[PDB]
């Protein structure tokens, strides 16, 4: 008759009545995003999202979340990428990310597209998800930089990549973290994130307050003394080192 | 490594 909340370090949570074994299994389980408001509500088995419908957390009463389902039929499921498949629904956006960021021309000279805040947010705010296919450090490190524009180290065994042609929003928009440009004076950082659709990935989180329509940037963090990096970054490392 | 954000 009791409800349980299980938080991840990133601030997302699973919430619901657990079954006889303390498992998040049932028809009224929810994943709640770190805004404590956007939710995916429905059928879960041992914490894995089978059918999550988009909802808004309207209140909690005695610890129990009360949701309203959003109109339409936006449904989501656990859909972890593989080495060759980025997503079963490449064009289905993440509903939390879609309210926080958009892609447009970067303000950085010659940098192509960039990622921008849709609204004003405070520090420590998760803005965007960096999902991609999962490949090895060996494959990535043993191939040319021209193929490594979007590679992100996840851990000691896995690199996340958004390979062509999925680097174009018309082909892939389920997540947008690969659209954030680099800065040596960034307003965001990469952080671990456990996503109900993508699984274990990284996210982009603000390290300070950001304004509406501000470009989001992250330090790519290439090794400066192995520099092991693409030319544009090396040219920029020089400039940045000068300003110091 | 030829990827972002390695430890
Ligand atoms: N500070 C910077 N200066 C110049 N180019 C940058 C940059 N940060 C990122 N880029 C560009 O962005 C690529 C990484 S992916 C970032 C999004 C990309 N601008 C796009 O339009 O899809 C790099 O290969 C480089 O081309």
């Amino acid at each position: 008759h009791g409800v349980c909340w299980i938080y991840y370090p990133d601030g997302g949570s699973l919430v619901g009545e657990v079954n006889e074994d303390g498992e998040m299994t049932g028809e009224k389980i929810a994943y709640v995003y770190p805004d404590e408001r956007t939710a995916l509500y429905g059928k879960f088995i041992d914490g894995e999202m089978i059918e999550g419908k988009l909802a808004t957390l309207m209140s909690t009463e005695e610890g129990r979340p009360h949701f309203e389902l959003m109109p339409g039929n936006s449904v989501y499921h656990f859909d972890k990428s593989t080495s060759s498949c980025i997503s079963t629904n490449a064009l289905l956006p993440d509903p939390y990310e879609s309210e926080r960021v958009y892609v447009a021309e970067s303000l950085i000279s010659s940098a192509g597209e960039g990622l921008f805040s849709k609204v004003a947010v405070g520090p420590n705010t998760v803005m965007s998800f960096y999902n991609g296919v999962r490949i090895t450090h060996q494959e990535v490190d043993s191939r040319d930089w021209a193929l490594n524009g979007n590679t992100l180290s996840l851990d000691e065994e896995t690199v996340i990549d958004v390979p062509e042609p999925y680097n174009h929003v018309s082909k892939y928009c389920a997540s947008l973290g690969h659209k954030a440009n680099h800065s040596f004076t960034p307003n965001c950082i990469f952080d671990m994130f456990v996503h109900p659709r993508f699984g274990p990935i990284k996210c982009i989180r603000t390290l300070r307050a950001v304004e509406a329509d501000e470009e989001l940037t992250v330090a790519y963090g290439y090794d400066h003394s192995p520099p092991e990096a693409p030319e544009w970054y090396q040219v920029e490392l020089k400039a940045f080192q000068a300003t110091q | 490594s030829k990827s972002k954000d390695r430890k």
